[PDB]
Protein backbone atom coordinates (compact mmCIF):
# COMPACT_ATOMS: atom_id res chain seq x y z
CA UNK A 1 0.00 0.00 0.00
CA UNK A 2 1.11 3.42 -1.15
CA UNK A 3 2.63 5.56 2.10
CA UNK A 4 2.43 9.61 2.62
CA UNK A 5 4.17 11.00 5.36
CA UNK A 6 3.66 8.17 6.80
CA UNK A 7 0.35 7.49 6.39
CA UNK A 8 -1.32 4.92 3.87
CA UNK A 9 -2.78 6.15 0.90
CA UNK A 10 -3.75 2.89 -0.65
CA UNK A 11 -5.19 4.34 -4.46
CA UNK A 12 -2.60 2.18 -6.29
CA UNK A 13 -2.35 0.27 -8.50
CA UNK A 14 -4.66 2.38 -10.65
CA UNK A 15 -3.19 6.07 -9.23
CA UNK A 16 0.85 6.09 -8.21
CA UNK A 17 3.51 9.14 -8.04
CA UNK A 18 1.69 10.49 -4.66
CA UNK A 19 1.95 14.17 -3.90
CA UNK A 20 0.65 15.20 -0.85
CA UNK A 21 -1.26 18.76 -0.99
CA UNK A 22 -2.77 19.25 2.67
CA UNK A 23 -4.65 18.32 5.26
CA UNK A 24 -8.18 19.06 7.28
CA UNK A 25 -10.27 17.57 9.44
CA UNK A 26 -10.91 13.98 9.14
CA UNK A 27 -9.39 14.14 5.10
CA UNK A 28 -5.96 14.56 3.55
CA UNK A 29 -5.46 15.42 -0.21
CA UNK A 30 -2.53 13.72 -2.38
CA UNK A 31 -2.41 14.53 -6.44
CA UNK A 32 -1.51 11.00 -7.95
CA UNK A 33 -0.85 9.88 -11.63
CA UNK A 34 -3.97 7.84 -12.86
CA UNK A 35 -2.52 4.92 -15.11
CA UNK A 36 -5.66 4.44 -16.90
CA UNK A 37 -6.30 8.10 -18.36
CA UNK A 38 -2.82 9.25 -18.21
CA UNK A 39 -3.06 12.69 -16.44
CA UNK A 40 -2.74 13.87 -12.60
CA UNK A 41 -5.90 13.99 -10.83
CA UNK A 42 -6.72 14.88 -7.29
CA UNK A 43 -7.84 12.39 -4.34
CA UNK A 44 -9.32 13.33 -1.01
CA UNK A 45 -9.07 10.55 1.70
CA UNK A 46 -12.09 10.69 3.86
CA UNK A 47 -11.72 9.01 7.23
CA UNK A 48 -15.87 10.09 8.42
CA UNK A 49 -17.20 6.60 10.27
CA UNK A 50 -16.42 7.65 13.96
CA UNK A 51 -18.66 11.10 13.26
CA UNK A 52 -22.42 10.91 12.39
CA UNK A 53 -22.14 14.32 11.19
CA UNK A 54 -18.98 13.63 9.08
CA UNK A 55 -20.48 10.39 7.47
CA UNK A 56 -23.72 12.81 6.73
CA UNK A 57 -21.83 15.73 4.93
CA UNK A 58 -19.70 12.61 3.02
CA UNK A 59 -22.74 10.65 1.94
CA UNK A 60 -24.63 14.40 1.33
CA UNK A 61 -21.16 15.12 -0.85
CA UNK A 62 -21.44 11.79 -2.88
CA UNK A 63 -25.13 11.54 -3.24
CA UNK A 64 -25.33 15.32 -5.40
CA UNK A 65 -21.83 15.08 -7.55
CA UNK A 66 -22.57 11.45 -9.07
CA UNK A 67 -26.15 12.81 -10.07
CA UNK A 68 -24.79 16.06 -11.17
CA UNK A 69 -23.37 16.62 -14.58
CA UNK A 70 -22.30 20.21 -15.28
CA UNK A 71 -19.10 22.10 -16.83
CA UNK A 72 -19.13 24.53 -13.60
CA UNK A 73 -19.34 21.99 -11.11
CA UNK A 74 -16.30 19.59 -10.42
CA UNK A 75 -17.80 15.86 -10.78
CA UNK A 76 -16.46 12.47 -9.25
CA UNK A 77 -14.15 10.52 -11.46
CA UNK A 78 -13.68 7.53 -8.86
CA UNK A 79 -13.87 6.09 -5.63
CA UNK A 80 -11.74 3.73 -4.11
CA UNK A 81 -12.36 1.88 -0.72
CA UNK A 82 -12.14 -1.24 0.94
CA UNK A 83 -13.85 -4.26 -0.71
CA UNK A 84 -15.74 -5.11 2.28
CA UNK A 85 -17.92 -2.99 4.64
CA UNK A 86 -16.20 -4.22 7.81
CA UNK A 87 -12.96 -3.20 6.53
CA UNK A 88 -14.00 0.12 5.04
CA UNK A 89 -12.49 2.62 7.42
CA UNK A 90 -11.25 5.34 4.57
CA UNK A 91 -13.23 6.58 1.68
CA UNK A 92 -10.80 8.22 -1.57
CA UNK A 93 -12.73 10.31 -3.82
CA UNK A 94 -11.00 10.93 -7.41
CA UNK A 95 -11.71 14.22 -9.03
CA UNK A 96 -10.20 16.63 -11.62
CA UNK A 97 -6.94 18.52 -10.86
CA UNK A 98 -7.69 22.09 -10.23
CA UNK A 99 -4.70 24.32 -10.05
CA UNK A 100 -6.30 26.85 -7.94
CA UNK A 101 -9.17 28.92 -6.68
CA UNK A 102 -10.66 31.93 -6.31
CA UNK A 103 -9.73 32.85 -2.69
CA UNK A 104 -5.52 32.21 -3.71
CA UNK A 105 -6.55 34.21 -6.82
CA UNK A 106 -7.52 37.01 -4.96
CA UNK A 107 -5.00 36.88 -2.62
CA UNK A 108 -2.42 37.09 -5.41
CA UNK A 109 -3.56 39.90 -7.69
CA UNK A 110 -6.55 42.06 -8.66
CA UNK A 111 -8.93 41.14 -11.48
CA UNK A 112 -9.67 42.72 -13.91
CA UNK A 113 -13.40 43.84 -14.68
CA UNK A 114 -13.33 41.53 -17.81
CA UNK A 115 -12.11 38.58 -15.37
CA UNK A 116 -14.98 39.28 -12.54
CA UNK A 117 -17.73 39.51 -15.05
CA UNK A 118 -16.73 35.84 -16.37
CA UNK A 119 -16.06 34.35 -13.22
CA UNK A 120 -19.16 35.75 -11.81
CA UNK A 121 -21.31 34.16 -14.95
CA UNK A 122 -19.46 30.83 -14.31
CA UNK A 123 -20.86 31.21 -10.84
CA UNK A 124 -23.94 31.97 -11.35
CA UNK A 125 -24.11 29.14 -14.37
CA UNK A 126 -23.43 26.80 -12.09
CA UNK A 127 -25.67 27.95 -9.24
CA UNK A 128 -28.46 28.09 -12.06
CA UNK A 129 -28.37 24.19 -12.53
CA UNK A 130 -27.73 23.46 -8.90
CA UNK A 131 -30.73 25.26 -8.22
CA UNK A 132 -32.45 23.95 -11.14
CA UNK A 133 -32.33 20.41 -8.88
CA UNK A 134 -33.76 22.19 -6.29
CA UNK A 135 -30.51 21.52 -4.05
CA UNK A 136 -29.20 24.45 -2.02
CA UNK A 137 -25.43 24.57 -1.76
CA UNK A 138 -25.10 26.73 1.86
CA UNK A 139 -21.19 26.95 1.88
CA UNK A 140 -20.54 29.29 -1.14
CA UNK A 141 -17.25 31.25 -0.65
CA UNK A 142 -13.96 31.56 -2.71
CA UNK A 143 -11.91 28.48 -1.25
CA UNK A 144 -15.21 26.51 -3.02
CA UNK A 145 -14.83 27.80 -5.92
CA UNK A 146 -12.21 26.02 -8.02
CA UNK A 147 -9.87 27.38 -10.94
CA UNK A 148 -7.69 25.94 -13.58
CA UNK A 149 -5.12 27.89 -15.21
CA UNK A 150 -7.22 29.32 -18.08
CA UNK A 151 -10.12 30.88 -15.77
CA UNK A 152 -12.48 28.09 -16.11
CA UNK A 153 -14.37 27.85 -12.69
CA UNK A 154 -15.99 24.75 -10.83
CA UNK A 155 -18.13 24.82 -8.01
CA UNK A 156 -16.89 22.38 -5.28
CA UNK A 157 -17.79 21.11 -1.35
CA UNK A 158 -21.07 20.04 -1.04
CA UNK A 159 -20.77 18.35 2.00
CA UNK A 160 -23.66 21.24 3.67
CA UNK A 161 -25.84 20.62 1.20
CA UNK A 162 -29.50 20.34 1.64
CA UNK A 163 -32.35 19.84 -0.86
CA UNK A 164 -34.69 22.98 -0.58
CA UNK A 165 -37.34 22.84 2.39
CA UNK A 166 -38.21 26.50 4.36
CA UNK A 167 -40.57 24.24 6.35
CA UNK A 168 -38.00 21.96 8.10
CA UNK A 169 -36.50 23.16 11.46
CA UNK A 170 -32.83 22.76 12.09
CA UNK A 171 -30.41 19.91 13.46
CA UNK A 172 -27.26 21.50 14.29
CA UNK A 173 -25.71 20.21 11.27
CA UNK A 174 -24.60 23.55 9.50
CA UNK A 175 -24.40 25.54 12.32
CA UNK A 176 -21.79 23.64 14.29
CA UNK A 177 -19.59 24.59 10.48
CA UNK A 178 -18.26 27.94 10.98
CA UNK A 179 -15.21 28.98 8.68
CA UNK A 180 -17.89 29.81 6.38
CA UNK A 181 -19.43 33.12 8.93
CA UNK A 182 -18.30 36.26 6.35
CA UNK A 183 -21.05 34.63 3.68
CA UNK A 184 -23.65 33.62 5.98
CA UNK A 185 -27.38 35.46 4.77
CA UNK A 186 -28.84 37.35 7.78
CA UNK A 187 -31.88 35.18 7.69
CA UNK A 188 -29.75 32.30 8.61
CA UNK A 189 -28.41 34.27 11.59
CA UNK A 190 -31.44 35.17 12.61
CA UNK A 191 -33.94 32.65 12.08
CA UNK A 192 -33.84 28.87 12.55
CA UNK A 193 -35.74 28.02 9.68
CA UNK A 194 -37.57 29.27 6.67
CA UNK A 195 -34.41 29.40 4.09
CA UNK A 196 -34.66 29.35 0.43
CA UNK A 197 -32.63 29.83 -2.87
CA UNK A 198 -31.82 33.21 -1.77
CA UNK A 199 -29.48 31.85 0.60
CA UNK A 200 -27.03 31.11 -2.20
CA UNK A 201 -27.49 34.27 -3.71
CA UNK A 202 -25.98 36.37 -0.99
CA UNK A 203 -23.56 34.07 -0.58
CA UNK A 204 -22.68 35.12 -4.25
CA UNK A 205 -23.18 38.66 -3.75
CA UNK A 206 -20.37 38.57 -1.07
CA UNK A 207 -18.01 36.70 -3.65
CA UNK A 208 -18.32 39.34 -5.96
CA UNK A 209 -18.15 42.25 -3.51
CA UNK A 210 -14.64 40.23 -2.36
CA UNK A 211 -13.45 40.13 -6.33
CA UNK A 212 -13.86 43.40 -6.84
CA UNK A 213 -11.83 44.63 -3.92
CA UNK A 214 -9.92 41.74 -2.74
CA UNK A 215 -11.29 41.65 0.77
CA UNK A 216 -14.23 40.23 2.13
CA UNK A 217 -17.39 42.86 2.66
CA UNK A 218 -18.55 41.41 6.02
CA UNK A 219 -15.29 40.44 8.28
CA UNK A 220 -17.04 39.80 11.44
CA UNK A 221 -14.84 38.16 14.32
CA UNK A 222 -17.82 37.18 16.34
CA UNK A 223 -21.81 36.35 15.57
CA UNK A 224 -22.70 40.10 16.69
CA UNK A 225 -19.85 41.61 15.28
CA UNK A 226 -20.80 39.58 12.19
CA UNK A 227 -24.48 41.15 12.18
CA UNK A 228 -22.50 44.88 13.04
CA UNK A 229 -20.87 44.51 9.94
CA UNK A 230 -23.81 43.99 7.83
CA UNK A 231 -25.93 46.66 8.97
CA UNK A 232 -23.03 49.34 8.70
CA UNK A 233 -23.13 48.67 5.08
CA UNK A 234 -26.80 48.30 4.41
CA UNK A 235 -28.32 50.54 6.95
CA UNK A 236 -30.55 49.74 9.63
CA UNK A 237 -33.66 47.45 8.29
CA UNK A 238 -37.13 48.68 7.47
CA UNK A 239 -39.88 47.61 8.96
CA UNK A 240 -40.67 45.61 6.33
CA UNK A 241 -37.89 43.79 6.56
CA UNK A 242 -37.63 43.44 10.53
CA UNK A 243 -40.86 41.55 10.01
CA UNK A 244 -39.04 39.05 8.23
CA UNK A 245 -37.91 37.94 11.43
CA UNK A 246 -40.64 35.46 12.76
CA UNK A 247 -37.77 35.49 15.97
CA UNK A 248 -39.15 37.84 18.22
CA UNK A 249 -35.92 37.95 20.32
CA UNK A 250 -33.64 38.58 17.46
CA UNK A 251 -36.23 41.07 16.06
CA UNK A 252 -36.28 43.08 19.22
CA UNK A 253 -32.62 43.06 19.47
CA UNK A 254 -32.36 44.92 16.13
CA UNK A 255 -34.84 47.31 16.46
CA UNK A 256 -32.55 48.51 20.01
CA UNK A 257 -29.85 48.89 17.85
CA UNK A 258 -28.37 52.31 16.83
CA UNK A 259 -29.66 53.57 13.62
CA UNK A 260 -27.14 53.31 10.50
CA UNK A 261 -27.33 54.86 7.00
CA UNK A 262 -27.10 52.83 4.18
CA UNK A 263 -23.38 53.29 2.41
CA UNK A 264 -23.63 53.73 -1.63
CA UNK A 265 -22.00 50.63 -2.86
CA UNK A 266 -19.72 53.19 -5.35
CA UNK A 267 -18.24 54.98 -1.88
CA UNK A 268 -17.32 51.47 -1.17
CA UNK A 269 -16.17 50.42 -4.24
CA UNK A 270 -15.35 53.98 -6.38
CA UNK A 271 -13.61 51.34 -9.45
CA UNK A 272 -16.95 48.65 -9.68
CA UNK A 273 -18.94 48.97 -13.05
CA UNK A 274 -21.91 50.90 -12.23
CA UNK A 275 -24.00 48.07 -13.71
CA UNK A 276 -22.00 45.40 -11.54
CA UNK A 277 -22.98 47.73 -8.50
CA UNK A 278 -26.72 47.35 -9.41
CA UNK A 279 -26.56 43.65 -9.04
CA UNK A 280 -24.56 43.49 -5.93
CA UNK A 281 -27.42 45.90 -4.18
CA UNK A 282 -30.52 43.21 -5.27
CA UNK A 283 -27.89 40.19 -4.67
CA UNK A 284 -26.96 41.85 -0.69
CA UNK A 285 -30.74 42.70 0.03
CA UNK A 286 -31.41 42.36 3.82
CA UNK A 287 -34.74 40.94 3.04
CA UNK A 288 -34.67 37.22 1.23
CA UNK A 289 -37.65 36.76 -0.16
CA UNK A 290 -37.07 40.46 -1.71
CA UNK A 291 -33.50 39.37 -2.90
CA UNK A 292 -32.75 38.73 -7.08
CA UNK A 293 -33.09 34.97 -7.79
CA UNK A 294 -30.40 33.15 -9.93
CA UNK A 295 -32.19 33.38 -13.28
CA UNK A 296 -32.71 36.77 -12.95
CA UNK A 297 -29.06 37.57 -11.72
CA UNK A 298 -28.13 35.81 -14.66
CA UNK A 299 -30.62 38.18 -16.64
CA UNK A 300 -29.06 41.54 -15.16
CA UNK A 301 -27.26 43.94 -17.37
CA UNK A 302 -23.91 43.29 -15.90
CA UNK A 303 -24.54 40.11 -17.34
CA UNK A 304 -25.18 40.93 -20.85
CA UNK A 305 -22.59 39.81 -22.62
CA UNK A 306 -22.62 36.29 -21.29
CA UNK A 307 -26.09 35.44 -20.79
CA UNK A 308 -27.43 32.80 -22.49
CA UNK A 309 -29.83 29.83 -22.01
CA UNK A 310 -28.81 27.96 -25.19
CA UNK A 311 -25.29 27.26 -23.54
CA UNK A 312 -26.85 26.87 -19.25
CA UNK A 313 -27.64 23.43 -19.29
CA UNK A 314 -30.47 22.86 -15.82
CA UNK A 315 -31.25 20.07 -14.19
CA UNK A 316 -33.84 17.01 -15.95
CA UNK A 317 -35.27 16.49 -12.65
CA UNK A 318 -35.62 17.83 -8.98
CA UNK A 319 -33.33 16.06 -6.71
CA UNK A 320 -34.52 13.63 -3.82
CA UNK A 321 -32.95 11.95 -1.05
CA UNK A 322 -34.76 8.66 -0.61
CA UNK A 323 -34.50 9.22 3.48
CA UNK A 324 -33.79 12.35 5.38
CA UNK A 325 -29.81 11.50 6.62
CA UNK A 326 -29.76 14.03 8.98
CA UNK A 327 -31.56 11.58 11.65
CA UNK A 328 -29.87 8.05 11.19
CA UNK A 329 -26.99 6.92 13.20
CA UNK A 330 -23.73 7.04 11.64
CA UNK A 331 -23.87 2.61 11.37
CA UNK A 332 -26.63 3.05 8.91
CA UNK A 333 -24.93 5.93 7.04
CA UNK A 334 -21.78 3.62 6.37
CA UNK A 335 -23.81 1.11 4.90
CA UNK A 336 -25.93 3.90 2.77
CA UNK A 337 -22.24 5.14 1.69
CA UNK A 338 -20.86 1.58 0.88
CA UNK A 339 -24.05 1.06 -1.13
CA UNK A 340 -23.34 4.61 -3.08
CA UNK A 341 -19.90 3.82 -3.71
CA UNK A 342 -20.38 0.24 -4.92
CA UNK A 343 -20.54 1.04 -9.02
CA UNK A 344 -16.79 2.01 -8.51
CA UNK A 345 -15.72 -1.56 -7.17
CA UNK A 346 -13.09 -3.54 -9.25
CA UNK A 347 -15.11 -6.38 -9.16
CA UNK A 348 -19.00 -4.82 -9.25
CA UNK B 1 -16.30 40.90 39.87
CA UNK B 2 -19.45 38.72 41.85
CA UNK B 3 -21.79 41.59 41.50
CA UNK B 4 -21.69 42.34 38.01
CA UNK B 5 -21.98 38.44 37.39
CA UNK B 6 -24.74 38.43 39.43
CA UNK B 7 -26.83 41.25 37.70
CA UNK B 8 -26.09 39.37 34.45
CA UNK B 9 -27.17 36.32 35.28
CA UNK B 10 -30.25 37.88 36.87
CA UNK B 11 -30.97 39.76 33.74
CA UNK B 12 -30.70 36.86 31.34
CA UNK B 13 -33.02 34.51 33.27
CA UNK B 14 -35.46 37.76 33.46
CA UNK B 15 -35.27 37.39 29.43
CA UNK B 16 -35.35 33.56 29.53
CA UNK B 17 -39.43 32.22 29.11
CA UNK B 18 -39.77 28.54 30.46
CA UNK B 19 -40.37 28.01 26.53
CA UNK B 20 -36.66 29.84 25.72
CA UNK B 21 -35.44 27.55 28.43
CA UNK B 22 -36.41 24.06 26.43
CA UNK B 23 -34.26 25.12 23.77
CA UNK B 24 -31.37 26.43 25.69
CA UNK B 25 -31.74 22.84 27.80
CA UNK B 26 -31.70 21.26 24.31
CA UNK B 27 -28.60 22.80 23.33
CA UNK B 28 -26.53 21.62 25.90
CA UNK B 29 -27.86 18.07 25.95
CA UNK B 30 -25.04 16.38 23.86
CA UNK B 31 -22.24 18.59 25.90
CA UNK B 32 -23.71 17.66 29.25
CA UNK B 33 -25.06 14.03 29.38
CA UNK B 34 -26.72 14.31 33.24
CA UNK B 35 -28.83 17.16 31.60
CA UNK B 36 -31.96 15.25 31.09
CA UNK B 37 -31.95 13.36 34.60
CA UNK B 38 -31.71 16.52 35.98
CA UNK B 39 -34.86 18.48 36.78
CA UNK B 40 -33.81 21.87 35.55
CA UNK B 41 -36.76 24.76 35.86
CA UNK B 42 -35.52 28.01 36.01
CA UNK B 43 -32.77 29.96 34.29
CA UNK B 44 -31.22 30.18 37.44
CA UNK B 45 -31.04 26.65 37.99
CA UNK B 46 -29.43 26.19 34.14
CA UNK B 47 -26.83 28.82 34.58
CA UNK B 48 -26.20 26.69 38.59
CA UNK B 49 -26.01 23.38 36.32
CA UNK B 50 -23.55 24.56 34.02
CA UNK B 51 -21.34 26.11 36.99
CA UNK B 52 -21.27 22.60 38.65
CA UNK B 53 -20.10 21.33 35.48
CA UNK B 54 -17.49 23.61 34.72
CA UNK B 55 -18.94 25.39 31.56
CA UNK B 56 -19.73 29.22 33.38
CA UNK B 57 -18.27 31.14 36.02
CA UNK B 58 -17.79 34.94 36.45
CA UNK B 59 -14.31 34.48 33.93
CA UNK B 60 -15.92 32.11 32.19
CA UNK B 61 -18.25 32.96 29.16
CA UNK B 62 -17.85 31.26 25.85
CA UNK B 63 -19.90 28.37 26.74
CA UNK B 64 -23.33 30.78 27.06
CA UNK B 65 -22.37 32.60 24.42
CA UNK B 66 -21.99 29.42 22.22
CA UNK B 67 -25.07 29.04 23.09
CA UNK B 68 -27.00 31.97 22.91
CA UNK B 69 -25.33 31.78 19.27
CA UNK B 70 -26.68 28.59 18.10
CA UNK B 71 -29.72 29.65 19.63
CA UNK B 72 -30.61 32.87 17.74
CA UNK B 73 -30.67 34.66 20.79
CA UNK B 74 -28.73 38.16 20.23
CA UNK B 75 -30.13 39.71 22.83
CA UNK B 76 -29.21 37.43 25.27
CA UNK B 77 -25.80 37.99 23.64
CA UNK B 78 -25.54 41.30 24.05
CA UNK B 79 -26.02 41.50 27.74
CA UNK B 80 -22.92 39.02 28.01
CA UNK B 81 -20.66 40.58 25.12
CA UNK B 82 -21.50 44.20 27.14
CA UNK B 83 -20.96 42.67 30.55
CA UNK B 84 -17.20 41.58 29.64
CA UNK B 85 -17.06 45.05 28.14
CA UNK B 86 -17.93 46.41 32.13
CA UNK B 87 -15.59 44.12 33.83
CA UNK B 88 -12.43 44.66 31.26
CA UNK B 89 -13.13 48.85 32.05
CA UNK B 90 -13.52 48.28 36.12
CA UNK B 91 -9.80 46.45 35.58
CA UNK B 92 -8.65 49.41 34.00
CA UNK B 93 -9.02 51.47 37.48
CA UNK B 94 -6.52 48.78 39.50
CA UNK B 95 -3.33 48.87 36.68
Amino acid sequence: PEMVRGQVFDVGPRYTNLSYIGEGAYGMVCSAYDNVNKVRVAIKKISPFEHQTYCQRTLREIKILLRFRHENIIGINDIIRAPTIEQMKDVYIVQDLMETDLYKLLKTQHLSNDHICYFLYQILRGLKYIHSANVLHRDLKPSNLLLNTTCDLKICDFGLARVADPDHDHTGFLTEYVATRWYRAPEIMLNSKGYTKSIDIWSVGCILAEMLSNRPIFPGKHYLDQLNHILGILGSPSQEDLNCIINLKARNYLLSLPHKNKVPWNRLFPNADSKALDLLDKMLTFNPHKRIEVEQALAHPYLEQYYDPSDEPIAEAPFKFDMELDDLPKEKLKELIFEETARFQPGY
Amino acid sequence: GMAEYGTLLQDLTNNITLEDLEQLKSACKEDIPSEKSEEITTGSAWFSFLESHNKLDKDNLSYIEHIFEISRRPDLLTMVVDYRTRVLKISEEDE
